[PDB]
DNA sequence: GAATTAACTGCCCCCCCCCCCCCCCGTCCGACTGA
DNA sequence: TCAGTCGGACTAGACGGATTCGATACAGTTAATTC
């Protein structure tokens, strides 16, 4: 039954984002109705909030955030999933010397994770071929290699391309 | 942790017994730190976290730079040598040169 | 921790019902609490006044107030779809255009973003039998391109009354950014008394070009441009209103770009990207047709479709 | 029509304030109404709470608040339409130049936008009976191509007097960007002292293909030019003045190979694209005779007109 | 002539590849066409 | 009769590149000032 194990919230604040991750989210690992936490878009609450001149109130939020939801990962052994945003390097580091964008919230959101990942999409200009290019790469890992695939978007799902893994 | 003063006081803590472990067993303690963005002047540069008064808790700095897709390491305090930098990459195997 | 479905039976119910319920997968109390409800009673021999009492007894003892997937599909079913007067536009978008959502048009020039926004305005007062969303419109304007003959051919293309039509129809005028972001507490003011059905921004970052200029005011540009969209979001989700929202372009004058049929993308940055839901591309055609393209949509594959401008309003090519 | 800004020291406002807001450019309440928080904070006297207190005072003067569509449609039916002097002309523009928005006309060599300028600077002193504004003109020129024979020779076939129809236009030279820009806080002086009814700014981006070269001066050349054209936007706005522009032309060196056999688009960008309201294209014929074309509007469709040049001026292709 | 203060400028290095058309300003005549 | 309009041969067809913009302190060098 897919439709009854899934369950679904929303949440307008930083604070209303805090809330929820301190008090609803125990409740539902706890009592073992689901193990797998997504969040649709950590940046966005952030971006509408602070200021490039307000660095340190964002920085205790974010570290107090990836905090509780390590903890609440390690108690329950339950996968994260945070979901991100990017932006424009504006070139005038971090390991990004020529890609065009990078993950969003700085370096202290950076330090709090473990896997980070990247989906891009080449756009018509390397996409005249007549469908969109598509690519999933892998950023940074204890145990992998930066790596890349392929995948395409269709009536099914997500589906990765076969043999197109970069070494 | 908003209280700076009981964080400082158990860091000092920890960085003397640490040292007296090491010197008391034999052993080399390793430890790994974190980095942070300091807005200086108007162009913002690395270092490192846990503030000024731990600098000089650790008896060797090792500083890991990216510069242009290539990994230095670079010493930044010793009591034996002076300081200089050195290119490092990982492999499938592990650490190694070149 | 978990309470198993062994706790049912101190509550009134036999081992028969209990084990009956246990055999069909289910086996705690917080997987039958919200397990829907025909789904309970289609198993043989299950009756509805036994399902609502174990449903009650599950909730007594279930922390409720966790919505559900499947509630939430079968709570918002309901959805209206406005029609944009095109069969083929309505075609490609699957209906037309769907409510509690932010739609944007982005494209240059004598492209079709008015003469769109001005049919949406009068066909959202059709009778849902006939397409519409029986409410009223709102048209804020930040340059002035108001025109209400060309509401009358439509309603007169529609055999509504054209009087009619023109007092449904809220109009306001935005001179800079704080009188645009200012007109939206008054929206929500009057969105109360009566039903509206659409609100129409056109265009939402015209002012923000000339307000900021240069470098050092795009934070607070990308920030203020951030704070209306997430108003414009609150409204929509309170509402149950359909809004729709008009972008510009900018060229692409740097030589990674090859194709070389004047290379151009929507202005916003990320902000507007993220936030609104489904992006068309509308671009000139031969003669008065036009083609409209999705850009983005979280259910919807990208794909074309050509309509045309004419005297009645936006409709399909002729032959 | 606008109510001056000495009305503004009756509602609990310092006389030095008001003086200070005249230097900044703001002659009237409407102007300071419009303006953003921003630009009254740019002012050396003038503080946070003085620019609220001062909008406040604004927004309690002029009416920016939701109106029903029919209200609107009420109010635009008597605006004012400016004949062309030419019947062709006047058909296709449903009436003629409105006052209130922008128009555009761009074109090659010789191919009658200045001899359309002038026309429209005699033309416009008529009665409203009879096609006119019933009022003055006010020419910028950044070219050196200002002849008042063209002016006394229509007045001739309108049987005007000369002398009279020289005494009601003003002239002004621009030499740079800078001071093309600078020209505009004056003209709103003279708006606000005396009746006028036209503007005519020919060519509007002649010194910018010269004063910004390279691609290396092109976000500074668009942003200089956004902001030049919301002024005109405001003034136009402000005093309900019909605006009237010339631009020019590029050429399309990448071809593609298409039927045209000489390609070329005006110059300015998706900023005086999407700023300009009405856009006409001017294209010679045989000898004499002139094309015209609509090249984007709101409410008028794509359709062509024949006139000519005589020696009265614009008038209709005689046969 | 000189000690002394004041004003204008400056902080820098990476992109060497190459399918891509797109919505007409053709210049005009032959013939169709319906009225 | 009569002019607008669909569709199209008309002697002949190829060509390529191009750069900037931030929000900021102190020293170096040249220019003004009163003893
Ligand atoms: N009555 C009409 N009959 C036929 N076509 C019309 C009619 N009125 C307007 N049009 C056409 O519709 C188009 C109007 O463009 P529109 O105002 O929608 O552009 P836009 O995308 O809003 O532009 P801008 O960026 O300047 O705001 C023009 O190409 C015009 O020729
Ligand atoms: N007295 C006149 N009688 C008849 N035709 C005239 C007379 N004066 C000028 N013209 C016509 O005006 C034409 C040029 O028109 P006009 O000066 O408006 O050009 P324009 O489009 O403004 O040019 P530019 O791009 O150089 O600014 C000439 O080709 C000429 O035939
Ligand atoms: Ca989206
Ligand atoms: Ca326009
Ligand atoms: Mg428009
Ligand atoms: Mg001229």
């Amino acid at each position: 039954r897919f439709g009854s194990q899934i369950f679904i919230e929303h949440v307008a604040d930083v604070d209303t984002l805090l809330e929820c991750v301190n008090k609803k989210v125990p409740v539902l690992l706890s009592r073992g109705m689901a193990r797998l936490v997504v969040i649709d878009s950590v940046a966005a609450p952030f971006r509408c909030e602070f200021d490039s001149q307000a660095s340190a109130p964002r920085a205790r939020h974010l570290q107090s955030l990836g905090a509780t939801l390590r903890e609440l990962s390690s108690a329950f052994q339950s996968p994260v999933l945070c979901i991100n945003q990017v932006t424009e390097a504006m070139e005038e580091p971090l390991g990004f010397w020529d890609e065009r964008v990078s993950p969003a919230l700085g370096i202290t959101w950076a330090n709090q994770l473990l896997v980070r990942l990247l989906a891009d999409r080449l756009r018509e200009e390397e996409a005249a071929l007549g469908c969109p290019a598509r690519t999933l790469r892998v950023l940074s890992a204890p145990h992998l290699p930066p790596s890349s695939c392929s995948y395409t978007i269709s009536a099914e799902g997500v589906r990765g391309t076969p043999g197109t893994q970069s070494h | 942790l908003d209280d700076l003063s009981l964080r400082t006081r158990l860091l000092n803590g920890l960085a003397q017994q640490m040292i007296s472990l090491a010197n008391n067993h034999r052993l080399a303690v390793i430890l790994t730190n974190q980095m942070t963005t300091k807005i200086d002047r108007n162009q913002a540069l690395l270092v490192p976290a846990l503030g000024e008064s731990w600098g000089h808790a650790a008896t060797i700095r090792l500083i890991f730079h990216w510069d242009r897709k290539q990994r230095l390491a670079t010493l930044y305090k010793s009591p034996s040598q002076k300081e200089c930098t050195v290119l490092f990459q990982i492999k499938p195997q592990g650490f190694r040169d070149t | 921790g978990p309470q198993p479905i062994s706790r049912l039976e101190q509550c009134g119910i036999n081992a028969n019902d209990v084990k009956k319920l246990e055999e069909a997968g289910f086996h705690t109390v917080e997987a039958v609490a919200y397990a829907p409800k025909k789904e309970l009673i289609n198993i043989k021999g299950i009756s509805e006044a036994k399902a609502d009492k174990i449903l009650a007894e599950a909730a007594k003892l279930v922390p409720m107030g966790f919505t559900t997937a499947t509630e939430f599909h079968q709570r918002r079913s309901e959805i209206i779809q406005i029609t944009t007067g095109s069969k083929e536009l309505d075609k490609l978008l699957q209906g037309g255009i769907e409510t509690g959502s932010i739609t944007e048009m982005f494209g240059e020039f004598r492209t079709g973003k008015t003469q769109i926004c001005h049919t949406l305005a009068v066909t959202c007062q059709l009778p849902i039998d006939r397409g519409g969303g029986e409410g009223k419109a709102m048209y804020i304007d930040t340059e002035g391109t108001f025109r209400p003959e060309r509401l009358l051919a439509v309603a007169e293309r529609y055999g509504l009354s054209g009087s009619d039509v023109l007092d449904n129809v809220a109009y306001a005028r935005a001179f800079n950014t704080d009188h645009q972001t200012q007109l939206l507490y008054q929206a929500s003011a009057m969105m109360v008394e009566s039903r509206y059905a659409l609100l129409i921004v056109d265009s939402a970052t015209a002012l923000y070009r000339t307000d900021y200029s240069g470098r050092g005011e795009l934070s607070a540009r990308q920030m203020h441009l951030a704070r209306f969209l997430r108003m414009l979001l609150r409204l929509a989700d309170e509402f149950g209103v359909a809004v729709v929202i008009t972008n510009q372009v900018v060229a692409q004058v740097d030589g990674a770009a090859m194709f070389a049929a004047d290379p151009k993308k929507p202005i916003g940055g990320n902000i507007i990207a993220h936030a609104s839901t489904t992006r068309l591309y509308l671009r000139k055609g031969r003669g008065e047709t036009r083609i409209c393209k999705i850009y983005d949509s979280p259910c919807l594959p990208e794909a074309e479709a050509m309509f045309a401008i004419n005297a009645d309003g936006v409709g399909d090519a002729k032959d």
